[PDB]
């Protein structure tokens, strides 16, 4: 708990940063893609061929 | 020295014989989950204590399986109770919170 | 002794990129990984869908 | 031994009615199942090490 | 212009208590300082044999104020380094760091040295090391055979081993290390020599954690010479030898004498691929020796003795042909055939490569540390070289004479079908 | 085109094993409805008229 | 006081003059009695062509047997005499020739150097005696299995290019060499411009300068014109080398990336990554509490007898990475916990470890940096490798600016998913697939 | 040789349930992981007789 | 440490489909031995989607 508090591992939060958001990004669009999931899918350009 | 700190250490001498490893003639020190730095305080045990701390484990499973205690006499007084692997444990950790100290910068 | 232990030629099996001794092959591993890789993420998306 | 009993004592509320006596002690014993495990039996180890000067 | 500044003066100080303080302002990027002991191999007993080696490899192992952990990663994060040589008299604790990083390294330094352990489990740890340490310095033949030569030659103390006999690895105790360490790591067996290091500083540590009483006394029982042979039957392809008779005591005028005998004999090569033509043993024996080959002149001073004779390596049968040219060459130098430009050509040869030896602040620290340990002073190049020049041709033949005629001391390994006892020379 | 669609391809998107798995889910996005509609309208072909997506306007109301 | 910084400064420049044929003279002038002067030329077997492999190294071993003006045993003996100490090397780019000897002695240093430079007597009853030391020679460096794994490395590595090539030459060169094939490499290569007489130690320039004109004066009149040979570019292959041998007790392996060479930046930032990961031996004190987490792993787990990182450089190319000697049993243990090193660094490199790095290397330079041989050395190889010799200050400067940022960067455009050149050597049973090597360079996290 | 520890099949047998070594102190509570696997057991070979008929 | 030797599940995996020394020379009639595997998986996956219904 204590013993990962120090600045070493505020640099290494700071390197694995940008790659932890991008998983996220991969999650998401992954989640999004896989269920069709209208909520998100309404907003973009050519997956919106879905008219009621 | 004060008439209530006899009571604390009256109290933990309660707590002590409730406790009840001493019934199996352990000692406190016997009774220690191993860790880490548990492990390294055994491995850092001379030969002398290694070998009464094994017999006494030895003893105590050995009464634990026959559901079995000691003779009155043969328990584990709690002024008696040699804290023997105290120092070493403490040294362990204090190693352990250097590295970890080291390992922060 | 062991200096007699030559490589032998892989201009055979070698990407047309890859031929010249005389060029770097810095200037094409972006574009060779970048090809067979390219072929990974198609399969991937092939099999995804 | 108050986490056996209590829940031997949701167990006896389990197959009782929601009725008056019933839904007091019934939430009663629910709320201690999780003070027991999160709170209580934690607390009592940190007690004996203190006691045990450890 | 391109021109350096003045160099600075080697400032030396005798302490009342024995101990020695030298440093020397260079004014260079780095630091280096060096606490030379007379805590070497000949200070161990036939009971506590292989103590100074164990204690050569324990310097890194936890100290009252520098745990084992701290001193190798402070030692690190400043990129700088701690290392121990041992010599036959001599222990020196050298660390070295940039300028900026000299406290820190201090503090490591005078704890390994004057606050160790010897933790029970740490030096247990530590014992399977004595034997890769020594496999690895063992596997030079050469190594072995002076090893051998120092057991032959004294019964006493030089006689000592070097790296730990086999049969103590593993054997030698906390307590041993503790022993050894109070009764030699004291202020009069102690010299501190400091590079990049101003007086005041090493002086005021000197004053501060260096004021240790309570050793030992003289340097040492005084090494009694023997003499003797040491056969190691190997199948080591070439045989190893080395021939050697007393000599003289460092620092004595005699001293210097061997010191040019051996370069008129021949000491190590010069060219890069030579056949080594102002070399007297090596084209001695070349016009008699036609296989792969090789010798050399052995120059061995000590505090109270010394060792001077040759080194041959040889195909096995080519062994006593090899010995006995080698041998025959000293004989004459002996016999009085000897040139005066002989000498001279030794003499530049002595002169230049002693000046080559201090050229590193390494080689300069080493002599320094040696000097204050042997003679209690320093003594300035250009009068050691003075001391080369006052050596006349006749001290030169009469060192010759000296080995000659007195009791020799033998060490050889290989295939010895063909390499003579001491009888048959 | 001065360096290669590969190598600009390699650089920006695959060199990254997060943006790799990226490209690969939102190429799997856009994959889907070019392939789904466009396979579709293949099989519109090969049954011209055959279908109830062609005959729908006969039975209206 | 005077701090670390202000010590960089009082070193003395080192002064450079061209001579009028092209002949670079340059000294850096101390307060020592000795000495080390030398010919730098830039000529190795990189220069040479298939057929003259052995070459610079048949040269190197006729370059003290005798000269038009001093015959056979005479070099040896005028040297030898004075005290002075003569030696020479070859590398696949440089070729050297020095000497140390006392300051006094300079004028005669130089002299005989211009002898064996210019004038080398190469007598065919002496080529002949040459061939059959060489040929010992690559019989005995066959029992070396690291200076092996490193040849075996080059020629993977560097694939049908010069550099592929060792310094040696192969039996057949050797054997085969004319006395004429060493005539026309040595009028093609040891030639002014492609020369620099370093000196260090007790010396002013001015003499220096004197002596270069005195005795290499006599390489002008007309030069070049004819033949101008200027160095193609080397391609580096990732590929592997796999020589299984299991007679051997250990197994040695070479692994390496394609590095930038000499003249480029962040060769400084890949050097601090190179002090980060470092180099083991089983006769290092530290154990388990070395910085460097792969040489405390290895000390631990018993992982192997020694490694060592390194950053070899040549004109516009290099080999970047590691070799180890370890068991049968741990090579691809030693392999795991290496790359993973590479990976960690390319991704997430810390600040404190990267001031480790840049404090190994600041001690490495001043260290190296001791005495004549090794700053005569260095004024040598920089002039012919930057034009200049790069002042200690400006190393400092340069090394000072290397953040966790740069080390990250700098290893990613080298190290991260680039195929390596891997060269093996003994027990390699259980040495890794290409594929897998191949695999260890990304990561799937990242 | 003893089969037991050599045969690869016999081997996990011999490991698991033969020469295990295990406490000499251990409660009946230890039995109940024996009996949980005679459950499972009990459970899979009552459930397909019913399963031949339902 | 790698984990994929280490990890007593992982273990079994490592040894089983990812460090196996396999024959370089091996023919397509190597393929159904994991054919068949993915044919009783098949089986199992469809199977039960349709035991969910029949
Ligand atoms: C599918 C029903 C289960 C079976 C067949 C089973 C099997 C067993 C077996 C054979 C043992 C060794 C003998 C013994 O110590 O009892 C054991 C011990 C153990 N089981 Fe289970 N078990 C199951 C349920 C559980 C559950 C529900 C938990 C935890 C929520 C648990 C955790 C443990 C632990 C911690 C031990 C170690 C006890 C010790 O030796 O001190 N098991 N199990
Ligand atoms: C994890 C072990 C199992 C447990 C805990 C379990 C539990 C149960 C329970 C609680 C019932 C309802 C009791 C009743 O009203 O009679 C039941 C019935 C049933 N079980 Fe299982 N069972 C298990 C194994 C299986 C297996 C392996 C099969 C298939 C071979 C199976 C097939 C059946 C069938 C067909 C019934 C309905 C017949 C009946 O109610 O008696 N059971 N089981
Ligand atoms: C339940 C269907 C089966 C499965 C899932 C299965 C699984 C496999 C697998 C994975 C392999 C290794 C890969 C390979 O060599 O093909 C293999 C090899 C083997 N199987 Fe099967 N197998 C089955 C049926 C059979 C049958 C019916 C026989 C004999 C009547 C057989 C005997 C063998 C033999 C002798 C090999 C060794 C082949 C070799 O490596 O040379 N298996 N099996
Ligand atoms: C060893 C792997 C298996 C084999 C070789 C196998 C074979 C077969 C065959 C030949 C049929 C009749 C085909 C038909 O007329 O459609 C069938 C149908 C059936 N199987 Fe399996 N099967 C296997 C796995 C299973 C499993 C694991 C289940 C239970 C989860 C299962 C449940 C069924 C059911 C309910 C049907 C009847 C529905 C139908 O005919 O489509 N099968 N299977």
């Amino acid at each position: 708990l204590t013993r990962f508090l120090g600045p070493r591992y505020r640099q290494l939060a700071r390197n694995w940063v940008p790659t932890a958001q991008l998983w996220g990004a991969v999650g998401a669009v992954g989640l999004v893609w896989a269920t069709d999931s209208r909520l998100i899918l309404d907003w973009v350009p050519y997956i919106n061929g879905k008219f009621k | 020295v004060s008439a209530s700190s006899r009571w604390l250490e009256g109290i933990r001498k309660w707590y002590y014989n409730a406790a009840g490893f001493n019934k199996l003639g352990l000692m406190r020190d016997d009774t220690i989950h191993e860790n880490d730095d548990v492990k390294e305080a055994i491995r850092r045990l001379p030969e002398n204590l290694y070998d009464d701390r094994v017999f006494r484990i030895k003893r105590a499973l050995d009464l634990s399986m026959r559901q079995q205690i000691l003779p009155k006499e043969q328990w584990t007084k709690y002024e008696e109770d040699k804290s023997y692997l105290e120092p070493y444990l403490k040294e362990v950790i204090r190693e352990r919170k250097e590295r970890e100290e080291w390992a922060k910068k | 002794s062991h200096t007699d232990i030559k490589v032998p030629d892989f201009s055979d099996y070698r990407r047309p990129e890859v031929l010249d001794s005389t060029k770097s092959s810095k200037e094409s591993s972006e574009a060779r990984k970048g090809f067979s890789y390219l072929v990974t993420a198609t399969t991937t998306v092939g099999v995804a869908y | 031994w108050a986490l056996v009993a209590d829940l031997l004592t949701l167990t006896w509320i389990g197959g009782q009615p929601v009725e008056h006596p019933y839904i007091t002690i019934g939430q009663l014993a629910s709320v201690l199942y999780f003070l027991l495990i999160l709170v209580l039996m934690p607390t009592a180890g940190t007690i004996e090490n203190k006691l045990l000067k450890w | 212009a391109g021109v350096p500044p003045h160099p600075q003066d080697l400032e030396f100080t005798r302490l009342p208590n024995g101990l020695v303080i030298a440093s020397l302002e260079n004014y260079a990027p780095a630091s280096r300082i060096g606490l030379f002991i007379k805590a070497g191999s000949r200070y161990e007993n036939s009971n506590n044999l292989g103590t100074s080696h164990l204690l050569r490899l324990a310097s890194s192992l936890t100290t009252k104020g520098a745990s084992s952990f701290k001193i190798t990663r402070g030692i690190e994060a400043v990129g700088g380094k701690l290392s121990v040589t041992s010599t036959r008299e001599n222990m020196a604790y050298t660390v070295e760091c940039l300028r900026d990083d000299v406290d820190i390294l201090m503090e490591f330094l005078l704890n390994v040295t004057t606050a160790p352990e010897f933790r029970r489990w740490e030096v247990a740890a530590l014992q399977p090391q004595l034997r890769i340490d020594k496999a690895v310095a063992l596997q030079n033949p050469q190594a072995h055979v002076i090893e051998n030569l120092h057991a032959a030659a004294y019964r006493n103390a030089l006689a000592n081993s070097l790296y730990c006999p086999d049969y103590r690895i593993g054997k030698v105790t906390p307590v041993e290390l503790h022993d050894y360490v109070q009764n030699h790591f004291t202020s009069a067996r102690m010299a501190l020599i400091g590079l990049g290091v101003s007086h005041p500083v090493l002086k005021q540590v000197a004053e501060q954690f260096l004021n240790i009483r309570g050793g030992l006394g003289l340097s040492g029982a005084k090494a009694k010479y023997h003499g003797g042979e040491i056969r190691e039957q190997n199948g080591d392809s070439l045989v190893h030898a080395a021939l050697v008779a007393e000599s003289a005591a460092i620092g004595s005028a005699e001293a210097n004498a061997f010191s040019v005998l051996q370069h008129v004999l021949g000491a190590g090569p010069h060219v890069k691929r030579g056949s080594n033509a102002t070399s007297s043993l090596y084209q001695a024996v070349a016009k008699g020796v036609h296989q792969p080959f090789d010798v050399s002149a052995f120059n061995a001073s000590y505090s109270d003795s010394g060792l001077f004779g040759f080194y041959t390596i040889s195909q096995a049968a080519s062994a006593g042909d090899v010995i006995k040219a080698a041998y025959n060459q000293v004989k004459t130098i002996a016999q009085g055939n000897l040139s005066n430009p002989d000498v001279q050509a030794a003499k530049n040869k002595l002169k230049a490569g002693y000046l080559m030896s201090v050229e590193s602040s390494e080689g300069f620290l080493d002599e320094v540390g040696s000097q204050a340990l042997a003679a209690g002073s320093y003594t300035p190049p250009s009068t050691v070289l003075q001391q080369i020049d006052a050596v006349a041709d006749a001290d030169v033949i009469n060192a010759a004479k000296k080995f000659v005629s007195g009791r020799k001391s033998m060490a050889a390994s290989g295939n010895l079908g063909h390499t003579p006892f001491i009888d048959e020379l | 085109v001065a360096p290669t669609l590969t190598a600009r391809l390699y650089s920006l998107l695959f060199r990254r094993t997060s943006t790799f798995a990226l490209t690969i889910v939102v190429g799997a996005l856009f994959f889907e409805r070019a392939f789904d509609q466009g396979a579709d309208a293949i099989y519109e072909h090969i049954n011209e008229g055959k279908l109830w997506k062609h005959i729908k306007h006969k039975y209206e109301n | 006081t005077a701090t670390y910084a202000q010590a960089l400064q009082s070193v003395p420049e080192t002064q450079v003059s061209q001579l009028d044929n092209g002949l670079r003279v340059a000294s850096e002038q101390s307060s020592q009695p000795t000495c080390t002067v030398g010919v730098w030329i830039d000529a190795g077997s990189r220069y040479e062509s298939e057929k003259n492999n052995g070459a610079g190294y048949f040269v190197e071993h006729l370059a003290f047997k005798g000269t038009k003006n001093r015959p056979g045993n005479a070099l040896e003996k005028e040297v030898e005499s004075m005290g002075a100490h003569l030696n020479a090397y070859s590398t696949r780019e440089h070729t050297a020739y020095y000497i140390k000897a006392l300051s006094k002695d300079l004028p005669k240093a130089v002299e005989l150097l211009a002898d064996i430079v210019q004038n080398c007597s190469l007598e065919d009853s002496q080529i002949e005696k040459e061939r059959d030391v060489i040929l010992q020679e690559l019989q005995e460096n066959d029992t070396s299995m690291r200076d092996v794994v490193f040849n075996y490395l080059h020629a993977t590595a560097f694939q049908g290019t010069p550099l592929a090539q060792s310094v040696e030459g192969p039996s057949e060169n050797v054997r085969k060499l004319s006395r004429a094939d060493l005539t026309e490499y040595l009028s093609r290569h040891y030639k002014a411009p492609r020369m620099v007489l370093a000196a260090a130690g007790g010396l002013e320039h001015r003499q220096l300068l004197d002596l270069a004109q005195k005795h290499f004066s006599g390489l002008s009149g007309t030069y070049d014109e004819d033949a101008v040979p200027t160095l193609s570019p080397c391609r580096f292959t990732g590929s592997q080398i796999c020589h299984r041998e299991d007679g051997l007790p250990l197994a040695h392996v070479a692994i390496a990336v394609e590095g930038p060479g000499w003249a480029h930046p962040d060769n400084v930032a890949l050097q601090v990554a190179n002090a980060i990961i470092g180099h083991y031996d089983c006769t290092y004190g530290g154990g388990a509490h070395l910085s460097s987490p792969l040489a405390s792993i290895a000390a631990t787990n018993k992982l192997c007898q020694s490694f060592q990182t390194f950053n070899i450089c040549y004109a516009d190319t290099g080999l970047l990475g590691a070799h180890f000697v370890c068991d049968h049993m741990s090579i691809d243990d030693m392999m795991f916990v290496l790359q993973g090193q590479w990976m960690r660094l390319c991704t997430s490199a810390t600040e404190s470890e990267v001031l480790r790095g840049k404090n190994l290397l600041r001690n490495a330079l001043v260290s190296h940096l001791d005495g004549t041989t090794p700053v005569c050395e260095d004024i040598g190889r920089s002039l012919l490798t930057y034009g200049r010799r790069i002042p200690l200050a400006e190393w400092e400067s340069r090394i000072a600016e290397v953040d966790a940022r740069v080390v990250r960067e700098v290893c990613s455009k080298y190290f991260y998913d680039q195929c390596p050149a891997v060269a093996g050597f003994g027990p390699i049973e259980q040495l890794p697939d290409y594929n897998r090597i191949r695999s260890g360079m990304f990561w799937l996290r990242f | 040789t003893n089969i037991r520890k050599s045969h690869p099949l016999m081997k996990i047998v011999n490991n698991a349930f033969i020469d295990l070594p295990a406490p000499s102190n251990i409660s009946s509570w230890w039995n109940f992981g024996s009996l949980l696997g005679i459950c499972l057991i009990l459970q899979i070979l009552t459930g397909l007789f019913l399963a031949m008929h339902y």
